[PDB]
RNA sequence: UGGAGGUGAUUUAAAUGC
RNA sequence: GAGCCCGGGCUCCGUGAGGGGGGAGAAGUCGUAACAAGGUAACCGUAGGGGAACCUACGGCUCGAUCACCUCCU
RNA sequence: UCUGGCACGGCUUUUCCGGAGUGUAAAAAGCUCCGGGAAUAAGGGCUGGGCAAGGCCGGUGGCAGCCGCCGCGGUAAUACCGGCGGCCCGAGUGGUGGCCACUAUUAUUGGGCCUAAAGCGGCCGUAGCCGGGCCCGUAAGUCCCUGGCGAAAUCCCACGGCUCAACCGUGGGGCUCGCUGGGGAUACUGCGGGCCUUGGGACCGGGAGAGGCCGGGGGUACCCCCGGGGUAGGGGUGAAAUCCUAUAAUCCCGGGGGGACCGCCAGUGGCGAAGGCGCCCGGCUGGAACGGGUCCGACGGUGAGCGCGGAAGGCCAGGGGAGCGAACCGGAUUAGAUACCCGGGUAGUCCUGGCUGUAAAGGAUGCGGGCUAGGUGUCGGGCGAGCUUCGAGCUCGCCCGGUGCCGUAGGGAAGCCGUUAA
RNA sequence: AGGUAGUUGGUGGGGUAACGGCCCACCAAGCCGAAGAUCGGUACGGGCCGUGAGAGCGGGAGCCCGGAGAUGGACACUGAGACA
């Protein structure tokens, strides 16, 4: 016998089997609870504005060094200190400390940090609700306050 | 290796144990 | 103990097969495995057989002519309607030459192209290709 | 043909007789016959015991074969010869046989108790017993009420 | 020709390298 | 017959000095533990001891050591 | 610049303007008819490997950056930035997030578990699932037929309608599909009854063994203590020291006392469920093999829960203590040594009662049944012979049960496994 | 992992449009649970929907179908019908 019961009436183990051991999917049992959607803030969400708290700038891993962009951000209901990764070569620039910033994440919810930034879970894209990818090209629109 | 952590996880166990014991 | 005796009469009779002795013999036997060899010799798979039937045991010697390939029981024996005979049709069977899942029926016991024929169907029982 | 119970070892290859009509150049009658076995069980021997010297002074290789048919209803053998007479034990003798020896096994670990092994067995042998009880009941030698024990065991010895 | 045990065993030969 | 209130008990949310560990950074220090019999074979469960890697006892195991010495087996 | 492009020549003319009705039952929608009438909205991503589907120049220089992964940038970068070329798709294209697929990475279909993750240390039996043959009843499951019924929509197919299709209309099908009533079949399964010995259990007689317990009893060696004999050491190491011995050690002889254990025997051997088990003798006792199936007549398997046995270490209470020996006390070693080596040494090691319950508790391999070349060695039981010391004592072969090794077919990733299966 | 005291049932009665522990008087000690009750989390439910060769897995959006609600919470009249 290659594991299962077999026969008529045996079902509701073969039932239970399956349910048992489907909590081992790590995924699985971490979404049917809901603990992606209770941990890494956003409260599950697509993206999240957050005010400005400051500008800092963290090294790169292990064969690497550079210095990324990163915000502090404080998402705004959430309440909660979020540290992130910006995209674009200038950047930090076109961003001024307390403007609104809309985050969201990069690279798979997982955790998964990008395989350079140690942290970094979240991505931004605006600066007073027009974004970074508009303002590394110089035409499209300029920052203001 | 195991003798290591197994005495390691008992120091950490009782020490831990012992300030909850305290 | 045993249990599924006609499956252990198959399984020998196919390991049997497949190192190309020349007759059987199966120690513990019956209606099932007699019927079924029955609807199998008719059919052709097989040559002919004796059963001697012992104090103790039926006994069956069977002559190999070569034919089988693969004919094994069902585990849990599952009830088939007629209309999911098609679905049970494509994935045991080797093609749709073939046609001896063998089912238990109303009519009494036949193949798979002996009971679509008469039109009429039950809990599978083995099968044989 | 082996069952390795309480064992890994293959049980004995001991095989029937494949004769199912009997010996004719052995000769005895429905009513000589019957007067054997009442014979031997008024000696205190039991029903294997008797078939067994049955066999081997007067050569009759089971019962069933040379007395059925005298009554087909089934087949006429040893305590079935007794039953009809009232000779029978109540307890089948498989049941007797086994609680007969059980009752030994406690006296000497009263005795002797540090016996692993000793011990051992006697689990061994109360959960065969159990089994035997309990299909019994269903079938009915034992009454439902029945339950097995140390002391309802050295009841029906005494 | 290839495998399993039972017991002498040898201190005269020294830490580390992105 | 609601809300409302009052005294106590229990639980949960926002948030706090202090405290635990992880995956790391690999330019400071101590040692050589394992991986070669790693230079005292190694692991193993249990117990004590040592700053650390770890050592030792007792029992086990070979995923065990290198010839040598003795014993068996196609 | 021949994939294509440009000049030029000709054609037609989406938007856009104006008109007719419409529609409104007021517009707008400005559609639809007609007149006027222009070649007149195209972009985003990528181009190192993966994915290749697509490569040069210039800048820059492990920087700045790129990045979904694997990596790429450390002075000639096809991977970065810009340009130039090229690929994709196209009013879209791309980023983050979620779900499904891929993922037989949730195994029903359709997974594994010796060594990759993963067998419970072993057994018992409750609940459960699963069940030898043969006959008869029922027809509960099961199949067949009819009948009540599971709204419309969505889906699929046809035809028809709107310029086309989307969308809609008509006709046919399917639909969670979990319900019901009646008739019919009786292989299978359930249930009921009867019947039988292949499984199981059971018995009798021969038989081996380190199985358990209990009582009995002998000897070895180590130590200790006493007398005698006998002097200048011995112990210990790579060297040494601490330490033994001068009221005499070691050594030898004689006498006595104590506790532990039972080399060779001894086997590639036996027994045990497992932990595990070894002087000899007797009593009690567990299991097991075989010949004869002599008796029971499916009583079976497995087994969550549950219950029980379980080395060493540890713990508890009592008794004991030679040797050995964690901790510990000295010496050496060593750069240092909390060690390897040596000299002392407590717990413990032993006995009795109890607790505790762990392991590389291994064959890293759950159990039961059936099937699938063989060979050889070995243990025990049976059988036909020869030998004989007349005892299965020495051998040949078939058979049954067990215990190893080698190997065909097959399996495996390979090592290996291979009738003791993986 | 055990829960249950109008709690399960019986007799008689009330109330209600009406049966009923719905409510109540008396009497009984049941009732439910390892074929997982109770408690805790989460969540409108169905037709469908997405995806997938299928088996399956995830999902309750317009729309339709049924239930619940109207600042939180309770309460009656008036009416066939509301606790609106």
């Amino acid at each position: 016998g290659k594991k299962a019961p077999n026969g008529e009436f045996a079902g509701r183990k073969l039932k239970l089997k399956r349910k048992k051991f489907r909590w081992s999917d790590i995924r699985y049992k971490r979404r049917v609870l809901r603990l992606k959607e209770k941990s890494d803030p956003l409260e599950g969400a697509p993206q999240a504005r957050g005010i400005v708290l400051e500008k800092i700038a963290v090294e790169a891993k292990q064969p690497n060094s550079g210095m990324r962009k990163a915000v502090r951000v404080q998402l705004i209901k959430n309440g909660k200190v979020v540290t992130a990764f910006c995209p674009g070569d200038g950047a930090i620039k076109f961003i001024d400390e307390h403007d609104e910033v809309i985050i969201e994440g990069i690279g798979g919810p997982k955790g998964g940090s990008m395989g350079d930034i140690p942290g970094i879970r979240y991505k931004v894209v605006k600066v007073n609700r027009v974004s970074l990818k508009e303002l590394v090209k110089g035409r499209k629109e300029k920052p203001r306050r | 290796m195991r003798w290591k952590w197994i005495k390691k996880r008992i120091r950490r166990l009782k020490r831990q144990r012992k300030k909850e014991r305290g | 103990t045993l249990l599924d005796p006609l499956a252990n009469a198959l399984s020998h009779i196919t390991n049997s097969e497949r190192v190309g002795k020349r007759e059987v013999y199966i120690k513990p036997a019956s209606k099932l495995i007699g019927e079924v060899l029955r609807v199998m010799q008719k059919y052709g798979y097989i040559g002919e057989f004796e059963f001697i039937d012992d104090g103790r045991a039926g006994v069956y010697r069977v002559q190999l002519l070569g034919r089988i390939n693969k004919a094994g029981a069902i585990k849990p024996r599952f009830p088939v309607k007629v209309s999911e005979f098609e679905k049970w049709e494509k994935r045991f069977l080797p093609a749709f030459e073939f046609g001896i899942l063998i089912v238990s029926t109303s009519q009494g016991v036949m193949s798979h192209k002996e009971a679509i024929e008469k039109g009429i169907g039950g809990r599978l029982i083995a099968y044989v290709y | 043909m082996a069952r390795m119970h309480a064992r890994k070892r293959g049980k004995s290859g001991s095989k029937r007789p494949p004769r199912t009509a009997p010996p004719i150049w052995v000769e005895y009658t429905v009513e000589e016959i019957e007067n054997l076995v009442v014979k031997l069980r008024k000696e205190g021997y039991s029903t294997a015991m008797i078939g067994t010297i049955l066999r081997d002074q007067y050569g009759i290789p089971s019962v069933k074969l040379f007395k059925d048919p005298d009554n087909p209803n089934r087949n006429l053998t040893i305590t079935r010869i007794l039953e009809k007479h009232g000779l029978a034990p109540e307890i089948p003798e498989d049941l007797m046989f086994l609680i007969r020896r059980a009752v030994n096994l406690r006296k000497h670990l009263e005795q002797h108790p540090k016996d692993l092994h000793s011990m051992r067995g006697l689990q061994l042998i109360e959960s065969k017993i159990r089994r035997l009880v309990k299909y019994y009941k269903r079938k009915g030698k034992l009454p439902k009420n029945w339950r097995y024990d140390p002391e309802t065991a050295k009841l029906l010895v005494r």
